[PDB]
RNA sequence: UCUGAGAGUUUGAUCCUGGCUCAGGAUUAACGCUGGCGGCAUGCCUAAUACAUGCAAGUCGAUCGAAAGUAGUAAUACUUUAGAGGCGAACGGGUGAGUAACACGUAUCCAAUCUACCUUAUAAUGGGGGAUAACUAGUUGAAAGACUAGCUAAUACCGCAUAAGAACUUUGGUUCGCAUGAAUCAAAGUUGAAAGGACCUGCAAGGGUUCGUUAUUUGAUGAGGGUGCGCCAUAUCAGCUAGUUGGUGGGGUAACGGCCUACCAAGGCAAUGACGUGUAGCUAUGCUGAGAAGUAGAAUAGCCACAAUGGGACUGAGACACGGCCCAUACUCCUACGGGAGGCAGCAGUAGGGAAUUUUUCACAAUGAGCGAAAGCUUGAUGGAGCAAUGCCGCGUGAACGAUGAAGGUCUUUAAGAUUGUAAAGUUCUUUUAUUUGGGAAGAAUGACUUUAGCAGGUAAUGGCUAGAGUUUGACUGUACCAUUUUGAAUAAGUGACGACUAACUAUGUGCCAGCAGUCGCGGUAAUACAUAGGUCGCAAGCGUUAUCCGGAUUUAUUGGGCGUAAAGCAAGCGCAGGCGGAUUGAAAAGUCUGGUGUUAAAGGCAGCUGCUUAACAGUUGUAUGCAUUGGAAAC
């Protein structure tokens, strides 16, 4: 929302992401790729969920298998 | 124009009154000159424990009570001293 | 997004400003004249309106009474 | 809000809540750490951490009290005097819940517990439903009267079995408290005193 | 009587220097998953961005004319208020934009000041005059209004007589001071006040209580000024300042003052940091630390500043005035196109920005304010109720009995077996929660007012003072809570982790691919680090992740570190200012120590106690730190 253009990472198995889309990102840092320092908030908004995974959900946002 | 009046300093559904001497455009619960003594509304008795010392003197200067702050004065009898000390 | 309190007080003040102004122009033209031709005859008269004016509050006590005193001055001096 | 799976808590720790009710039971007398890898090598040589962890677990599992709870109690006893080693026990041996338990009016502790939430137990001169009240020896805390006549009594009623250190005034079910306990009877499930070390690093 | 925990990580292995990361707390928090309730508290950190709509300061007919309405044959009785007048609208509420300096904290001197109402005490409250609101009429308009001419009232306004005391001077005394200078007279000169209302008695005349007024007197509160000390970063900002420095006479200000003026001069500040830049409301305090201190200035409380932006002034005791006035700028809106209206940083709420922060609520019932004799009246202050796991605290999803082992799931030590697991199934019990029934408060354990009783002043009457009786008043509220009230386990468990730091491991799938990660690092076809599953562990109506602050970090080391080989002794010298410095004697007492007094607002801090079922919380008493003044000590 600033100016600041930032080389986030997608932290997950697959994604939505089609060049021009909405994302919220958060803070960390990658330590492979050198540059990124944030993450993208999962199943959020724009964003979808991570679906297809049942142990540590809260984290990458998926419904609760019910 | 010092009036010794309240200051409500209690929590939700439960007040607590302090007898205190202040000026008149003072906010309530704010600063003030000197303490005279506190209240409870539910001690059942001694709701009032009075000074009745510098109380007399602020009084004598000529402190303006209030109607609730005057009616806990006349139960312990304060309002008798200071009528009789001006007389 | 007005109050007929302060309505009624503008309207009071403009008359009160009126008045006032008058007292003041008295006085102001009644010391010129005195320091003009001087004479101990007119301070009397500046003696009657400043203390007047300042009962009113018209003119601030203070003022007054150093316009008194420096006039008094003037005259010692001269005689 | 508690664990409804005491046996195998127990039986992890290896003690049980004083009576091995949960530990003799009907069935294989297991003795082992739950889990399927229970029966395995790398016994001893537990951590300070971890030997301190799995104390502290049991001082606060023999109660059925929750950690922040702990934290307030440690919290509270921890400024006064000086070497309080005797007043922190009698406090943590206070609950109210526990001393009904201690009282032989109930089968168990947690049950004890759901009686005094669900209001029949009293105290001297009031009502009591919160289960955690801290009590002082000289309460009669004085048991109710539509209770004595409820279907489950007759164990309840049985108290001849109780420690001495929770006077009753047997068949009239007065039932207060006096002679706070000595380490006699806080057997040897939680008897120790590096714990409270614990709780002085993590909480001031 | 205080009072401090470490570990991982460079190397084939070791020691040291050294940086990074973690174990603990904390917030005005946000996000993901999940979600039952109650007691407290918090809740636009961003756009001082713009605002629809509705409320947020009025009151007195016991100041005054008139008008209107209801009764009355009338005289008149009662009620109501547009307007004149008094008082309050400068309090209270909000926001932190600006501000690096007497803004603020602290201690002070105001011989250089004000203060309406309030306190005490002391003289008066007599008599006249001229006007204008409301109203009528006319012009101009849809209306807001505006203009013109007449009519009235006073506690509105303006003269006059009168000064107990006042103010300004004159005459010499007094007591003097800190330099200007104050303090007190005795006499004199000069100057200067106002208004009545309500009620009782009295044939009347007259008298009286009370409210109010003028002139004073005492204090106190509140406001204003000056000064010492403390109070950010930066020299990759070295000169700045021409009303700036001083004197003279004058003007102005509540007051001193280049605050202003005319003249005379050339100074003032600055390396002990001026000036400039950037940033920021300050403080009591919040979080953290063994301590020294670091950090943010949530809530609330003191002080300052501001009210769309920039100026000016009236009224007033007090404003250069948030919801008063005038002007300009910008912006929006209405119009019948001539003219106007506007300021939510008051309570909600809308749009927008944001990762993100709530009712377009009820009542003055309690506390507080303004006006009133009371009746009262006005109070988005305030008190409640909504909303939100936002934080702290508390309670629940059940109790007993129950297989040397139901089914299912996971491993099978290829029949056996384990493990989930008293978990479950099943038999009984209870209802904090949940659904009916009956009762039902605390705050209003106050009260103002109005008939009585008594005292009490003055007394010829009325008001004030205590007791009893009454009207007695609730938004919360049929709410908290209570009872053998019906039904019934029925209405309630999630999240992180399991290679080490760090409590807790196996299988399946994948095969340097897909992915994890706070650090070391896991994945190249036998992965306890990935995905799934089972088990287990850490928490719990909360759990993780992210952001920020402190500790750990002795990692800017005064307390409390180093400079040969690890970062660090200028290439060396002459050296001003600064810092340090031989021995003895005397005085003073600036440091230093100690006694007395004042102050350091309240809340918070620590200890004790009380009250809420205990707690959280609230109240209660205690509890320092520094500064100034005064009296001593004399070792350095
Ligand atoms: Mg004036
Ligand atoms: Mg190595
Ligand atoms: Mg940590
Ligand atoms: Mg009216
Ligand atoms: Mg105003
Ligand atoms: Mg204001
Ligand atoms: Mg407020
Ligand atoms: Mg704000
Ligand atoms: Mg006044
Ligand atoms: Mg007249
Ligand atoms: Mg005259
Ligand atoms: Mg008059
Ligand atoms: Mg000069
Ligand atoms: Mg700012
Ligand atoms: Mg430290
Ligand atoms: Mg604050
Ligand atoms: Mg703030
Ligand atoms: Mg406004
Ligand atoms: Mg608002
Ligand atoms: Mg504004
Ligand atoms: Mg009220
Ligand atoms: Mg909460
Ligand atoms: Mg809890
Ligand atoms: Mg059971
Ligand atoms: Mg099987
Ligand atoms: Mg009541
Ligand atoms: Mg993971
Ligand atoms: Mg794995
Ligand atoms: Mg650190
Ligand atoms: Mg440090
Ligand atoms: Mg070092
Ligand atoms: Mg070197
Ligand atoms: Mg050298
Ligand atoms: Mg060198
Ligand atoms: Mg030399
Ligand atoms: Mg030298
Ligand atoms: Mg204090
Ligand atoms: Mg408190």
């Amino acid at each position: 929302t600033n100016g600041f253009e930032v080389l986030t990472y997608i932290p997950g198995e697959g994604h939505n992401l089609q060049e021009h889309s909405v994302t919220l990102l958060r803070g960390g840092r990658v330590k492979d790729l050198p540059g990124v320092r944030y993450h993208i908030v999962r199943g959020t908004l724009d964003t979808v969920g991570v679906e297809k995974r049942r142990q540590q959900r809260s984290a990458y946002g998926a419904k609760k298998p019910k | 124009m010092v009036k010794i009046r309240l200051m409500r300093m209690g929590r939700v559904h439960y007040p607590t009154y302090r007898i205190v001497a202040v000026d008149s455009r003072v906010k309530r619960d704010g600063k003030y000159i000197a303490l005279i003594g506190h209240l409870n509304p539910a001690l059942k008795e001694n709701k009032c424990k009075i000074d009745e010392a510098v109380a007399l003197e602020w009084l004598n200067k000529g402190a303006k009570p209030t109607d609730t702050v005057r009616s806990l004065f006349s139960q312990t009898g304060l309002w008798k001293k200071f009528v009789e000390s001006k007389k | 997004a007005n109050i007929k309190s302060n309505e009624k007080r503008l309207r009071q003040n403009i008359k009160r400003n009126l008045n006032n102004k008058g007292q003041k122009t008295k006085l102001k033209t009644n010391v010129k004249n005195f320091h003009k031709e001087i004479n101990l005859d007119n301070l009397g008269n500046v003696y009657s309106q400043a203390d007047r004016l300042a009962r009113k509050g018209i003119i601030s006590t203070n003022r007054a009474r150093r316009l008194k005193s420096r006039n008094v001055a003037v005259l010692n001096k001269t005689q | 809000k508690y664990t409804g799976s005491i046996f195998k808590r127990s039986r992890r720790l290896g003690f049980s809540l004083l009576e091995n009710n949960k530990e003799f039971s009907k069935g294989k007398k297991r003795k082992t750490i739950p889990g399927q890898h229970g029966n395995r090598f790398r016994s001893s040589t537990m951590s300070g951490y971890a030997q301190q962890l799995q104390e502290k677990q049991r001082m606060q599992y023999m109660y059925g009290i929750t950690d922040k709870q702990f934290r307030r109690l440690f919290r509270l006893v921890l400024k006064q005097r000086g070497n309080l080693a005797v007043n922190l026990f009698r406090v943590l041996e206070s609950r109210l819940d526990n001393i009904v338990y201690r009282m032989g009016f109930a089968p168990t502790r947690r049950s004890a517990r759901q009686l005094v939430n669900h209001g029949h137990v009293l105290l001297n001169d009031r009502t009591v439903d919160t289960p955690s009240i801290i009590l002082n020896p000289g309460d009669k805390v004085r048991l109710k009267a539509k209770t004595i006549k409820i279907p489950i009594v007759k164990a309840a009623s049985e108290s001849g079995v109780v420690s001495p250190f929770v006077e009753t005034n047997n068949k009239t079910f007065e039932g207060t408290y006096v002679r706070f306990p000595e380490r006699s009877e806080l057997p040897a499930g939680i008897n120790e005193s590096y714990v409270v070390e614990w709780y002085k690093r993590l909480v001031k």
